[PDB]
DNA sequence: CCCTGGAGAATCCCGGTGCCGAGGCCGCTCAATTGGTCGTAGACAGCTCTAGCACCGCTTAAACGCACGTACGCGCTGTCCCCCGCGTTTTAACCGCCAAGGGGATTACTCCC
């Protein structure tokens, strides 16, 4: 991984970084730091419950878009649902009052 | 009767008593039951030095109590060799 | 002045252990200092102990603790296993 | 549990000390040491967790062991 | 056993296993016992002889 | 390479670092370190696990746990600082358990 | 000892 | 935290029921 | 003067045990513990005389007759 | 309070209830409520001053405990009159030997 | 419950202003004085238990008994200096 | 005697000396050389020589917490 | 300045009554300067003794609580 | 062989982003010294006391140096054991999955006001 972060700071070396679900949870310290444009959330059925860690994990990630992908949208769970739409709504700002 | 003759021993508990409450922290008092169990506690401990000191000089056929002699008792019983270095 | 130690009484004990002998002089003086140290040790265990506790009931429970918790096992329980028969017979 | 300090924690225990090189046999007798040190801190511990018998262990319990054992430690 | 979260997992586990990981047939082998009757009966008949 | 890879592989190549400048670089890395080193957990079980024998239902608390933990790191330490000045002292550089008697018999273990 | 080592340091 | 000390006030019989840590359970879960 | 203390020992033996709130051990208290050997009062055991001394630090005229005489004898 | 009539930064009307809680001697003179408080804020004082130095050295307006045992830790003083304590966040000070080193 | 809290921040502005804290360091200051208090204190007694006795005099003496003169002076100079503040 | 008149008349002046703490002065610095004596004896034949050589007397006050 | 006075041969002296094949000068200073702090180590709490004790003369009582808190 | 280039890179210190932290603000809240007395006990004279200071001065026994003379720590040497770092392999907690209790209450019921 430092082999890898070693020609990824200054230049635009990528555009796309192959990342698994569980390997940001434990390298989220170099993620945030790195501003996203867009990231993608296939298979959004690996996330479903708000007090989840990877929930709290991937929250508050600095980005302008964001974009979910499933094979199915989960039922039998309106919190599903509506979680899906706070992960879509996020207001925090640098002024914190937007 | 006397206290310390109710409790069927040799030591007396008010000089422990006395000498104790000089311990007492403010609010913080001691009874007397504790300074009869002190006194029970340094009456075993004399005995038993007193009994091992005069074997000792039984045995050097001294009719007196000798400080060599209780330092041989404390090195005999290990556990008074360890005492002594504890305290 | 006057002055109060433990002469006649340490003096009866051996008498009671070993009558024929007695108690040299600063054999007595060692015996007096060493008794007099584990009494303060016993003593101000027990009331740092009774202070941890936080309750201000000293019974033969802190001097017991104290003979524990400062001095090896034999000495100790020999000591409360002549400690518990005369207490049980004084009350 | 014997092997509680394994051989990589005690290796690096003892490079934290500053040994040049540390042979193969020297960490049996030092676990035992340590072992006797820990039975006789957790039995003071014990012991004054009777001091008003109370039912749960407590830095309390475990600063008063060490600190009439002679090993003074601080930080709190 | 009041807990049965799982109660149905040993259900399962037999449903789908049919007992020949619960507890397989072995290489059935006789008793090792080893004590002898003459284990101490050696010496007396040496001593008589 | 073990399978497809980034091209061809093999980039590691034969770099073995000989010792005492690794020693080196190594002891002054953990000496600035400065927390836990060993595994709380694990401890936690063994000391758990040397408490019943007293009596069980004691309990314990972090605080407990932190505590010894503390204990038993703070104190081995000199006693490493100990055996190595010992075993400088002589001709050995190395730690053989004669130079560690001979801090316990000059440290009063008794 | 009114000073020794401690000011210099 | 509700302590033992008010057993020992109540009743002098036996007071080292004083101080507990996770009796009460408020100091642990709650 | 073991007398006036005797009485005064007497005196005193009476004054610790109503200090307040104390209730001494719940009028109940636990037997010997481990196991009693405490015997009558003592063990009865004596030392030898000869290099027996030898043998027991194996096994883990004093100031001149002139102070031996100086000791005074205890007189009650 | 009693810091004022004092004149003292560190509260004595407490420090002195204790010390008659404490009931050391019979005779307890009542007269200087703040010595030992004196005494203690000088300590204090001076370990203040010797961590804050020593967390400017590396650039650390924050006391880090490691700071605070090397505070303590590089005076032969402060050294000599407590030396058996094991502060939390441990560390010797740098040290090394002729031999080990060229 | 009364701790050390201000008179530590008290302290801390007098001395190093800029300076902040971490979030246990005052236990440890806490316990600096209140240890080295009680052992004082116990000290103190144990030098007054041979003379009969039934203040600040006994406080500096049994401060320069142990404590380094080093810091015995400096003691003794703000105890007198507290004494007669007390006294004004 | 002259060793301490020496060194307790230069801290303060006017020091009586009495017979008591004289003897006692002799006695405990006997048992205190007579002990590390010993301890530097087996630090000595610890390091397979019975010469002493300085560092190895350091050592074993350093170990008694000088 | 008495303090170095002290005769070298009481030091040779010892020496040979404690041993050692090979007694040279370092170890003579050597344990002559430890002698001396020792000696000074004691004497300043013995002094600090006598000062809180009211009493300007040497007594016994003193040299037994400066080795009692000695050890 | 000393010296020069040639590269991995520790360290420096700066970024660069995320957060939690000392203390102020509101709330109140527990005791220190005034205010005085009760007694008490520790230093002001008084008497004394007791062996320490220093003295007397031979007299063995520390001071105290020196030649024989050899013992072994250490200088070197050879002789030679297993610490240590690169590449592998086997535990290990942790994030969830699943679903049947958890539990104070107040808000329909019915019994109290
Ligand atoms: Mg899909």
């Amino acid at each position: 991984r430092k082999e890898k972060r070693k020609g990824w700071n200054k230049p635009d070396a990528f555009h796309v970084c192959i990342v698994s679900y569980q390997l940001v949870v434990q390298d989220q310290h170099s993620f945030k730091r790195k501003r996203w444009q867009y990231m993608v959330l296939d298979e959004a059925h690996n996330i479903k419950n708000f007090r989840s860690t990877r929930w709290q994990a991937l929250l508050n990630f600095n980005t302008q878009r964001r974009l979910l992908l499933t094979g199915t949208p989960l039922q039998n769970n309106l919190a599903e649902l509506w979680s899906l739409l706070y992960f879509l709504m996020p207001q925090t700002v640098i002024d914190g009052k937007k | 009767q006397s206290s310390s003759a109710r409790a069927g021993l040799q030591f007396p508990v008010g000089r422990i008593k006395r000498y104790l409450k000089r311990h007492a922290t403010g609010r913080t008092r001691v009874g007397s039951k504790a300074a009869i169990y002190l006194t029970a506690v340094l009456e075993y401990l004399t005995a038993e030095v007193l009994e091992l000191a005069g074997n000792a000089a039984k045995d050097l056929k001294v009719k007196r109590i000798t400080p060599r002699h209780l330092q041989l008792a404390i090195r005999g019983d290990d556990e008074l060799d360890s005492l002594i270095r504890a305290t | 002045a006057r002055k109060e130690t433990y002469s006649s009484y340490i003096y009866k004990v051996l008498k009671q252990t070993h009558p024929d002998t007695g108690i040299s002089q600063k054999s007595m003086s060692i015996l007096n200092s060493f008794v007099n140290d584990i009494f303060e040790r016993i003593a101000t265990e027990a009331s740092k102990l009774a202070a941890y506790n936080k309750k201000s009931t000293i019974s033969a429970r802190e001097i017991q603790t104290a003979v524990r918790l400062i001095l090896p096992g034999e000495l100790a329980k020999h000591a409360v296993c002549e400690g518990t028969r005369a207490v049980t017979k004084y009350s | 549990n014997i092997q509680g300090i394994t051989k990589p924690a005690i290796r690096r225990l003892a490079r934290r000390g500053g040994v040049k090189r540390i042979s193969g046999l020297i960490y049996e007798e030092v676990r035992a040491v340590l072992k006797s040190f820990l039975e006789s801190v957790i039995r003071d511990s014990v012991t004054y967790t009777e001091h008003a018998k109370r039912k749960t262990v407590t830095s309390l319990d475990v600063v008063y062991a060490l600190k009439r054992q002679g090993r003074t430690l601080y930080g709190f | 056993n009041f807990m049965s979260i799982v109660n149905c997992l040993m259900q399962l586990r037999k449903v789908c296993n049919h007992p020949n990981l619960f507890e397989v047939r072995p290489i059935l082998t006789s008793f090792v016992l080893e004590h002898c009757v003459a284990s101490d009966y050696k010496d007396v008949e040496r001593t008589l002889l | 390479a073990r399978k497809s890879a980034p091209s061809t592989g093999g980039v590691k190549k034969p770099h073995r670092y000989k010792p005492g400048t690794v020693a080196l670089r190594e002891i002054r890395r953990f000496q600035k370190s400065t927390e836990l080193l060993i595994r709380k957990l694990p401890f936690q079980r063994l000391v758990r696990e040397i408490a019943q024998d007293f009596k069980t239902d004691l309990r314990f608390q972090s605080s407990a746990i932190g505590a010894l933990q503390e204990s038993v790191e703070a104190y081995l330490v000199s006693l490493f600082e100990d055996t190595n000045l010992a075993a400088i002292h002589a001709k050995r550089v190395t730690i053989m358990p004669k130079e560690i008697q001979l801090a316990r018999r000059l440290r009063g273990e008794r | 000892r009114r000073t020794s080592k401690r000011s210099s340091v | 935290f509700g302590k033992g000390e008010e057993s020992d006030g109540d009743l002098d019989l036996d007071d080292s029921e004083d101080f507990t840590v996770n009796s009460s359970s408020v100091e642990g879960e709650e | 003067e073991d007398s006036e203390s005797d009485m005064d020992d007497a005196k005193l033996d009476a004054l610790m045990g109503n200090e307040g709130e104390e209730e001494e051990d719940d009028l109940a208290e636990i037997d010997t513990c481990n196991i009693i050997t405490s015997g009558r009062r003592t063990r009865g055991k004596v030392i030898d005389y000869k290099k027996t001394a030898e043998e027991l630090d194996k096994k883990e005229e004093k100031e001149e007759d002139d102070e031996d005489e100086e000791d005074d004898d205890f007189k009650e | 309070s009693r810091s004022a009539k004092a004149g003292l930064t560190f509260p004595v009307g407490r420090v002195h209830r204790l010390l008659r809680r404490g009931n050391y001697a019979q005779r307890i003179g009542s007269g200087a409520p703040v010595y030992l408080t004196a005494v203690l804020e000088y300590l204090a004082a001076e370990i203040l001053e010797l961590a804050g130095n020593a967390a400017r050295d590396n650039k650390k307006t924050r006391i880090i405990p490691r700071h605070l045992q090397l505070a303590i830790r590089n005076d032969d003083e402060l050294n000599k009159l407590l030396g058996n304590v094991t502060i939390a966040q441990g560390g010797v000070l740098p040290n090394i030997h002729q031999n080990l080193l060229p």
